[PDB]
């Protein structure tokens, strides 16, 4: 049902698994950055979609996922806001991110 | 840097230093080589005008009167070489020096790659530990009564001889270990 | 601590310090990371007064400009229901005095 | 001429504007001379005692204890009490804690007046 | 191939987890993901109730 | 993962006809791009609707009374 | 993979101080008395590929000719199927 | 407040830039000069054009740092622009992106900088606003203008300056694409973003002839 | 702007203020006086949800260039006449809003003329 | 980096290639050992001009109490291959 | 409670009658059981509290420093291992029980249905610390920041001893229950005026209130690493819990009676962390920064609203983590260089890169990162006090500046730029040290996932 | 969703738009879904399937605790404790459902304003009045009572201030 919120949040979870392998085997290899690099590109090319269908539609949710607590009167929970400025900026920084890494493979590498 | 500094600076090494430092900062100034090479020629004319001078309290007003037009046309952002010590790399790699005892503490795993380069280092500590008890003795006999002068190290004078205080210039990490 | 001369041999390179020769009471004040009392290009007076300068002209212009402002030969906008009444804040018990727009 | 550099206190002035530096006497050379023979005796013991093999521990400035005694446990053994001292302990440590008094209370009175006089408009303030 | 294995373990896998999640447990409680409702423009029909939207007023079209 | 190149001492670095040709290709993608956009809408930098002169509407459409009416 | 080739330097008399800016300084330095002891260990700034300039619009320019030329193409490639 | 505070940054951080030596600090002020434009944006109640000038500056503001970072590493790590010289044709990728988002950061007309700076600036000249304000934006476009051409002028078009032993090199295809990339994007993303989202401001469509091109002029 | 210098270097009261504009009836002029229309109703304007400020007299062109938006998604260029459109409609309230400023500048000069007259005709 | 691992016969290459290129210097007359103010007859400024020509080239300075008493282009090999840890 | 009470008390002939061996072993493997007894005092309800018996009862404000405290004994044996080496085994088995003497003493404390039972233990856990500090401590000093230790807290509490007393003989009953469910006003009188100061002084020397914080940064600095664990952890709290329970019947007075104190505790707080900023030792910086986040904790329980309450428990909970893992790791240092002074060691992350990480987190929590409960407890106590008063903030917002200034000094002067020469004898830090710091560092950001469970009896 | 009751979450019909293609090019969104369908939203299907089953094979029931009334602190002696223990564990209970109450209406509030969108201020009008009804009853009820309320000082608190409102009616009434 209405893949907006799955693939929005897709894109900001995938983008952590590194940070956990980070204490696996590949951390202490040479292809850690080209892994992050692929990371990040394979997340761009997943948030491409939100955009699109925004594009499209105008598709905005709001997904409170999470409660984290409630202190009497007001209730906090983890909550995600995928209007027009996320769903626009997520793609772009992607992108920027994307080829700073490339770069910084070669500027980085000694 | 490995030199060892002097009591005082003589007026030479002052005129030398600051005709040093007018140069570097022309050469900042005027960005392009045939420019700065016009006006380097140009200052260096003006250098040498007062070379004969032969009394000491006008030569000393000179060099005065020169330091404070130094100040006023300075070029408060001159150029730097990057390692220099307000350059941009400055102390880069400092962070990847690390001490030779440090690796005394390795586990014997670790040196178990390495025998070769351990082995050397071991006789490099056997070297030490001779040539220092030999250059005690030479540092006590050689200095003057009432401790030195100044902090400059004699070199060795017999055959198997080392220069005193030599572990820690000899073993210096590297300028870029990493 | 950074006017010290950073070409000598110094027991400790980082803080610029000898073994043995006395501490300035105040030596973690100038340590390099923090407060330096090194010779400027432009002396102290001068530089407060031109950035104190600098501040309070354009202070006092925005002021000037706020006095002043700048806009174009146009009336105000006009909006069709009542200058929207309803969807601005609402209250449709009230009935309003109705504004009526100018056609020229 | 070309006008004059004013230090300060933050800008200090430069090595080479000093003009004690050209007014050299032969008690200068040798002030020079006796400041260069105490550096260099220092350094000759240190750099004795940090060659040395044996050593393998932390070498002791006693330069390091005095600066960190005479910060901590050297004041109060030293305090006079004296009309500067007074005056500038009473300040420094009374009228911060008056001036900060006066302040809140009397927001506090303002706010209160306030509620008793009904215009606040507290509408919304649940959680306090 | 390696490709490939990435876009299974790191794509196909959390957007399994993440859409089972959103699916099945956050949408069991009310307003947990709350949608901003669609435009409706002059001459639209709905699927859930099939009325059409009337035309506007035919405004004087010149230019 | 680039080609062997050798340092020169005080001559022209040697450049590969890749980068020449891509550097070459991309400039002129850029200016065909601005002179097309500028051939298919030149009214993003001039204007399409002219700016009309207030001193020269009539007085008759403005409400103005010949100074004797009110 | 390193580069290990052993680079050799020209030949020191290669650089000569003709046909550059140097020259010019040389000649109003001379004009005063005064000579640039320096002057040809430059001159190799402006005597190979560094020899020739562009200005800043020739800079900014630096494609449009083919760019125009394509531009040209295209349009009347739209002018020919448009009017159609 | 938002206005005149990014009034006052854009003109002072674009003043700092105009006579800076290294290559990093002057984008590091044409940055802040632009954060300042922003600013005004939001002041003048144009938070979209706000939002969209960020995703313009990203593009073309990251492509600058990316080809200022390939000349420094290329030049041993040197980054004062009086130590280089003439690049144009030691190293043309560079040099052709450099100017390409010299070009976009000017608002050159239809590139990536056009469809947010010149709306800016079309905007902040039709609004009841501070006079003091519009006039420092004004001087700050001019003086983007002015430090673009300076670093120009100063890494690209004279004599070399730097040391003899030449280690220029470019070719790595990580260098190449990366900076490609964000070429493509630097040219294209503004046109297809901007015809893509829908409309969320009234526009400006009908102004005096030399206010139209008042972001031109003073360019 | 022109207006700008007429005012803060002239004379103000011969100029309207913008806050307060406007500051005459809208019937001294003529007594005519036709209504503005609006073309998109309110609940329609409510649903396509447009705006509050861009809720003005040209919103049937904007709801029209929304339907067209949506409706042809991938081609993002294909009608540029509804857009066209919209601009037109809102080039003419400008120049509805310049008339305005023009007519009110204009009683305020024949108002201030009046003053003038009546005054020099008591002196006399 | 990608910085070729110079050796001492580049240092000492480069500074007599720098040498010859002075022509207040006979290229003849020089030699690694020649002394500057006596065999080649030069004065002080000459040798802190040498010593600036010297950092131009290698990209790095020498301090001037270093500089100072750098009178022969062997030692002024042997300093630069000691500061940048050239053994071979 | 005796579930907990017991065993604790079984820890003593276990360590006496353990081989000359075996005694760390033994300590640690049945402190951690019983701190796994203990969690189980977490389940709580929204509803009056769990009274076990007439003389014990827990509440989620008890619950979260009974766990602490349990924890607690642990890390401290650890810790203790190592610089008691070469002691006799009689004496270390004498260093244990007063460990375990005092944990009894403050897990008792803690529940403690009755106000002069509270004081009788909270009284009695003077004097295993009196002899921690003044028999195993390395200075000549430990003898004079023992008397201040000790004088100052009696000085403050004798009267409250005698407020006490008074108060049984007019109400009758010093049951907190009864005490609460009886509650009357105090009317503005001199007597009343006087016993309030009496009920609050003896708890506010303990917080430490600034300007009664004298003997804190002697008694920190002088004595064991244990001892300061146990000092900045848990027995500062003391106070936070005493106050919290004795304000229920000093109303309405405490609404103008707190004037004085709010103020020392408010602009205390910027003194304090100034003070950190200009300081040559790491346990005084420590000992400083524990100064500052007491204080404000007393403008949390002054304030007497329930996001003040809520906001004091978790700030109490978290500084003790936070100082016992920078009291931990100066220590580390320490044994290494015999020194205790900022500048002499530096540039460890070089030589000690896993250290460092350890360092980094520490100073991070000090400096109260989101979404760690340090800046839970900070956050609600500064809405709190932005409710009390919209001025507050100023104050309130130089505090959090100050104190990140320096926990990044301390990070950057002793682990960034370049290492001591001539110090080389720094060896690769033991499996001891390192467990050490990631069993005082998990909890906390496990806390953060369930942050109700340190949130107080007012959530 | 049976999950929660609709009368206490209200929601609108929430009408949407049909497709209306204007165009022969084919948007790649619905390629998209239908790819999100077939690769995503089957083995979610299956899977859920498979545990609901497998749920279904042992079922088991959890039941809402009931709460009998007792005297509140209005009828308890001024020493009995026994009747004030009762009243005040009551008047606990009380509060705590109040302040759910209160989180229910925002829970309405909060989601109406997303949902509408553009015009929130005017469409949303409905669930900010009862916000403010709620909020001013619970902010009568429970405000300034401090860290130690209890039910004696709310009791209190009502006391005068049902003595201001006698008050304040009494000086209306013989003005
Ligand atoms: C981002 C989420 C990704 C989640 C992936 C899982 C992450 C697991 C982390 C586990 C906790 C680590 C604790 C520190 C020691 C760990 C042991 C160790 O030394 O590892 C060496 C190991 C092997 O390296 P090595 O070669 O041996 O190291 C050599 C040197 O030591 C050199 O070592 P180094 O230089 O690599 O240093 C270690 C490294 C990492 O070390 C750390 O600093 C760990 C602690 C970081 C926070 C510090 C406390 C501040 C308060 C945070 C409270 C968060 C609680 C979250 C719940 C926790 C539940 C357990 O340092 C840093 O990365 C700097 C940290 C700066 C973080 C800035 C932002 C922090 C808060 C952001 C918000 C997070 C919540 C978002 C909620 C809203 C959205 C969901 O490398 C690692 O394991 C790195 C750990 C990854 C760090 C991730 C930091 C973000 C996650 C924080 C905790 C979990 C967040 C939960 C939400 C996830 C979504
Ligand atoms: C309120 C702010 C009060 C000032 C706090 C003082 C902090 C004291 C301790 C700081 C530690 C000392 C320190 O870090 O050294 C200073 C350190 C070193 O200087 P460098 O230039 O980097 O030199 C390096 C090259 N050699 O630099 C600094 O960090 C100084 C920062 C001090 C900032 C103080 C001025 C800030 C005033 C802001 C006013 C504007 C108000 C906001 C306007 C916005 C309107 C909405
Ligand atoms: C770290 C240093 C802190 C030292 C302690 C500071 C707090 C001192 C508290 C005051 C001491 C007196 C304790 C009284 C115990 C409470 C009992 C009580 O309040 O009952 C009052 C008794 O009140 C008193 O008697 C108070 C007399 C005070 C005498 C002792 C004075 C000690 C110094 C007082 C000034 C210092 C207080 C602040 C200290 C500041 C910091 C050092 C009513 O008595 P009745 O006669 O039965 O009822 C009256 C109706 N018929
Ligand atoms: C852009 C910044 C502005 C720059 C302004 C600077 C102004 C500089 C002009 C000042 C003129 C002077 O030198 S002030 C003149 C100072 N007095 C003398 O020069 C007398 C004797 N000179 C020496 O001894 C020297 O060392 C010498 C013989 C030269 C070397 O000797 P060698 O080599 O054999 O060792």
């Amino acid at each position: 049902m209405n893949p907006f919120a799955s693939l929005t949040l897709t894109t900001l979870t995938i983008l952590t698994i590194p940070i956990m392998m980070s204490n696996s085997n590949i951390y202490k290899t040479n292809l850690y950055p080209n892994y992050v690099k692929t990371t990040v590109s394979y997340a761009f090319t997943l948030s491409l979609v939100p955009l699109l269908m925004f594009m499209h539609t105008g598709q905005e949710m709001i997904i409170s996922n999470w409660h984290w607590m409630t202190l009497q009167t007001v209730e906090l929970s983890l909550s995600f806001k995928m209007d027009y400025f996320s769903v626009m900026f997520i793609p772009v920084a992607l992108f920027v991110t994307w080829s700073i890494m490339e770069f910084s493979m070669w500027y980085m590498h000694s | 840097a490995f030199s060892a500094p002097a009591a005082y600076l003589t007026h030479q090494q002052k005129v030398l230093r600051l005709y040093k430092r007018a140069l570097r900062h022309l050469e900042s100034w005027c960005v392009h080589r045939d420019k700065y090479r016009y006006f380097a020629c140009l200052m260096r004319a003006r250098f040498d005008e007062h070379k004969n001078e032969k009394d000491m309290v006008k030569a000393t007003q000179l060099l005065r009167q020169a330091e404070e037009e130094f100040w006023y046309g300075q070029h408060p952002q001159p150029y730097i070489f990057p390692e220099s010590p307000g350059g941009t790399s400055y102390e880069r790699y400092e962070c990847y020096k690390v001490p030779e005892w440090c690796l005394d503490d390795w586990h014997p795993s670790e040196k178990a790659m390495y025998p070769d380069y351990f082995a050397k280092r071991e006789q490099w500590k056997r070297l030490r530990r001779e040539s220092w008890e030999r250059e005690v003795k030479q540092l006590q006999e050689e200095t003057p009564p009432g401790g030195p002068r100044t902090e400059a190290l004699p070199p060795a004078r017999k055959e198997g001889d080392l220069p005193p205080l030599w572990w820690h210039i000899v073993t210096r990490p590297r300028e870029r270990p990493m | 601590q950074q006017e010290r001369d950073p070409w000598y041999d110094w027991d400790h390179p980082d803080l610029r310090l000898n073994w043995g020769e006395p501490i300035h009471w105040d030596l973690d004040m100038y340590i390099r990371n923090r407060v330096d009392t090194s010779p400027t290009p432009v002396s102290w007076n001068t530089m407060c007064k031109h950035l104190f300068g600098f501040v309070a002209f354009m202070l006092f212009m925005f002021w000037v400009g706020e006095i002043y402002p700048s806009y174009q030969p146009v009336g105000p906008k006009q909006y069709p229901y009542n200058d929207l009444y309803l969807e601005r804040g609402g209250d449709p018990t009230k009935e309003p005095e109705p504004v009526v727009h100018y056609e020229i | 001429s070309f006008p004059k550099y004013k230090p300060s206190r933050l800008a200090t002035l430069p090595a080479t504007l000093d003009p004690a530096e050209y007014d050299i006497s032969p008690e200068t050379r040798k002030a020079q001379a006796e400041r260069l023979a105490i550096r260099s005796r220092l350094k000759r013991e240190y750099l004795l005692q940090y060659n040395d093999p044996n050593r393998l521990g932390v070498i002791e400035d006693p330069a390091l204890i005095r600066w960190t005694y005479a910060r901590s446990a050297n004041i109060y053994p030293n305090f006079r009490p004296t009309p500067k001292t007074s005056l500038l302990g009473a300040l420094f440590g009374i009228g911060p804690l008056f001036f900060w008094y006066y302040v809140f209370k009397t927001d506090r009175d303002k706010k209160e007046k306030l509620i008793q006089e009904g215009k606040l408009d507290q509408t919304f303030n649940i959680s306090y | 191939y390696r490709h490939s294995i990435f876009a299974v373990t790191h794509v196909l896998i959390p957007v399994w987890i993440i859409h089972y999640y959103l699916k099945y447990h956050v949408t069991a409680k009310p307003y947990t993901v709350v949608e901003r409702k669609p435009r409706i423009f002059p001459g639209d029909t709905i699927l859930e109730t099939g009325e059409v939207i009337p035309l506007m007023k035919e405004f004087p079209d010149q230019h | 993962g680039g080609v062997h190149i050798e340092p020169r001492y005080r001559q022209f670095p040697q450049l590969t006809r890749s980068q020449l040709i891509q550097a070459e290709f991309f400039s002129a993608t850029m200016w065909f791009w601005i002179l097309w956009r500028f051939w298919h809408d030149s009214d993003a930098v001039l204007g399409h609707f002219p700016y009309p002169d207030p001193s020269q509407w009539t007085d008759e459409e403005l409400g103005i009374l010949p100074d004797d009416e009110d | 993979e390193h580069g290990h080739s052993k680079m050799e330097l020209p030949d020191y008399k290669q650089w000569k101080i003709e046909g550059t800016p140097l020259e010019t300084v040389q000649e109003k330095l001379a004009a005063r008395g005064l000579r640039d002891p320096w002057g040809r260990n430059e001159a190799w700034r402006y005597s190979g590929g560094f020899a020739n300039n562009v200005s800043f619009v020739g800079a900014l320019l630096k494609g449009f000719k083919w760019g125009f030329a394509a531009f040209v193409v295209a349009v009347g490639a739209e002018y020919y199927l448009e009017s159609q | 407040m938002t206005l005149c505070l990014g009034a006052i940054t854009t003109l002072f951080t674009a003043l700092c830039a105009i006579t800076q030596n290294d290559i990093k600090k002057i984008v590091a002020f044409s940055t802040s000069s632009q954060l300042g434009l922003m600013m005004v944006t939001i002041g003048i109640n144009q938070p979209h054009l706000a939002f969209l000038h960020i995703c313009m500056h990203a593009f073309f503001k990251a492509m600058l740092f990316m080809c200022s970072g390939s000349i420094i590493h290329s030049l041993n790590d040197e980054q004062d622009i009086r130590k280089m010289g003439g690049l144009y044709k030691a190293m043309p990728f560079t040099t052709t992106a450099l100017i390409i988002g010299s070009l976009a950061l000017t608002g050159m007309p239809y590139l990536t900088g056009f469809y947010s700076k010149d709306l800016i600036i079309e905007a902040v000249n039709m609004s009841y606003t501070n006079a003091w304000a519009l006039l420092m934006t004004l001087i700050a476009t001019s003086l983007t203008a002015a430090y673009s051409t300076r670093i120009i002028f100063f890494a690209f078009l004279g004599k070399p300056r730097f040391p003899p032993l030449v280690l220029i090199n470019e070719n790595n295809p990580l260098l190449i694409n990366s900076i490609k990339r964000l070429l493509i994007g630097s040219i294209f993303a503004g046109f297809i973003i901007s015809n893509n989202i829908p409309p969320m401001t009234v526009p400006n469509t009908t102004m005096p002839l030399y206010m139209k091109m008042t972001a031109l002029i003073v360019t | 702007g022109a207006h700008l210098a007429r005012r803060y270097l002239g004379d103000a009261s011969k100029e309207p203020d913008p806050l307060r504009m406007p500051t005459f009836p809208p019937d001294y002029g003529f007594p005519e006086r036709k209504e503005r229309e609006m073309v998109a109703t309110q609940q329609e304007m409510n649903d396509a949800q447009l705006m509050l400020q861009q809720r003005d007299y040209c919103a049937h062109y904007l709801i029209q260039l929304l339907k067209c938006k949506r409706d042809s998604f991938p081609n993002f260029l294909a009608c540029k006449h509804e857009q066209h459109d919209w601009d037109y409609c809102e080039h003419l309230d400008y120049v509805k809003r310049m008339k305005e400023f023009e007519r009110e500048r204009r009683l305020l000069q024949r108002k201030k003329r009046r003053e003038q007259r009546e005054a020099e005709m008591a002196r006399g | 980096s990608d910085a070729p691992p110079l050796t001492l016969e580049a240092i000492k290459d480069r500074v007599l290639y720098v040498l010859k290129l002075y022509d207040k210097i006979d290229p003849e007359k020089l030699s690694v050992n020649s002394h500057f103010m006596k065999d080649l007859g030069l004065d002080s400024l000459d040798q802190v001009e040498i010593i600036m020509a010297m950092e131009d080239e290698f990209g790095f300075e020498i301090p001037d109490i270093d500089a100072e008493k750098l009178m022969c282009p062997q030692e002024i090999v042997d300093y630069i291959a000691d500061k940048k840890d050239v053994y071979e | 409670m005796l579930k907990i009470i017991i065993p604790t008390t079984m820890l003593l002939p276990m360590t006496w009658m353990s081989k000359h061996n075996m005694i760390w072993i033994n300590a640690t493997v049945h402190s951690l059981l019983i701190s796994l007894i203990s969690l189980s005092l977490l389940n709580q309800l929204g509803e009056n509290s769990l009274n076990f018996s007439l003389t014990f009862f827990s509440d989620s404000l008890s619950a979260p420093l009974l766990v602490l405290t349990t924890w607690l004994l642990p890390l401290m044996l650890m810790a203790s291992q190592s610089h008691l080496s070469k002691e006799t085994t009689t004496r270390k088995k004498l260093y244990i029980t007063m460990l375990i003497l005092l944990q009894l003493f403050l897990i008792m404390t803690f529940t403690a249905t009755e106000l002069i039972l509270f004081y009788i233990l909270f009284e009695a856990t003077l004097v295993p610390t009196l002899i921690i500090i003044t028999r195993w401590g390395n200075q000549t000093e430990r003898l004079n920041a023992g008397l201040y230790f000790l004088f100052y807290t009696l000085a403050g509490s004798l009267p409250l001893l005698v407020a006490l007393v008074y108060i049984q003989n007019t109400t009758g009953s010093l049951n907190f229950l009864i005490i609460h469910y009886w509650s009357h006003p105090l009317s503005n009188s001199w007597s009343n005026i006087f016993m309030w100061l009496a009920c609050i002084m003896a708890f506010m020397v303990k917080m430490p209130l600034y300007g009664l914080h004298l003997w804190l940064p002697k008694a920190h600095v002088e004595a064991p690493i244990a001892g300061s664990m146990v000092l900045a952890a848990v027995l500062l709290k003391l106070g936070g819990y005493g106050m919290m329970r004795i304000t229920t019947i000093l109303n309405p007075l405490t609404n103008y009676m707190a004037y004085p104190f709010l103020m020392l505790s408010m602009w205390g707080m910027i003194m304090t962390s100034s003070i950190c900023l200009r300081q040559t030792d790491l346990k005084s910086l420590i000992a400083y920064s524990s100064v500052s986040h007491m204080a404000l904790v007393i403008v949390a329980i002054m304030i007497q609203t329930p996001w003040s309450f809520m906001g004091a428990t978790a700030l109490m909970i978290a500084h003790g983590l936070t100082s016992s893992m920078l009291f931990c790791l100066a220590n580390t240092n320490y044994e290494r260089v015999h020194s205790r002074t900022m500048i002499l060691a530096r540039g460890l992350q070089t030589l000690l890169p896993l250290m460092a990480t350890w360092w980094l987190v520490a100073s991070l929590t000090n400096l109260a990162l989101p979404p760690s409960i340090n800046l839970i407890g900070e956050l609600f106590i500064i809405t709190a006090s932005f409710s009390w008063s919209n001025i507050t903030i100023i104050l309130m917002g130089m505090n959090m500046m100050i104190t990140a200034l320096y926990s990044l000094y301390m990070l950057i002067t002793t682990q960034r730029g370049k290492y001591t020469h001539h110090i080389n004898n720094i060896k690769p830090s033991f499996t001891r040290e390192n467990a050490l710091m990631a069993l005082h560092i998990l909890p906390l950001l496990l806390l953060t996932l369930n942050p109700k469970m340190i949130l107080g009896p007012l959530y | 969703p049976d999950s929660w009751d609709k009368d206490v979450y209200p929601e609108p019909p929430r009408r949407t738009p049909a497709p209306a293609p204007q165009t022969s090019l084919p948007n790649p969104v619905t390629y998209l879904t239908k790819i999100f369908d077939l690769l995503v939203d089957r083995p979610v299907t299956l899977a859920r399937e498979f545990i609901e089953q497998q749920h279904a094979k042992n079922r088991y029931y959890y039941y809402h605790r009931e709460f009998r009334r007792v005297p509140d602190i209005t009828e308890c002696e001024e020493k009995d404790i026994l009747c004030m223990f009762e009243a005040e564990m009551q008047w606990r209970r009380d509060y705590k459902v109040d302040q759910e109450i209160v989180n229910i209406i925002q829970e309405r509030l909060k989601a109406c304003q997303q949902r509408e969108g553009e015009s929130y201020r005017q469409n949303c009008a409905k669930e900010l009045e009862q916000f403010t009804q709620v909020s001013k009853a619970f902010q009568d009820r429970y405000s300034d009572l401090g860290a130690h309320y209890s039910a004696r000082k709310c009791l209190a608190k009502q006391k005068q201030r049902m003595l201001a409102e006698r008050k304040a009616a009494k000086e209306a009434a013989a003005a």
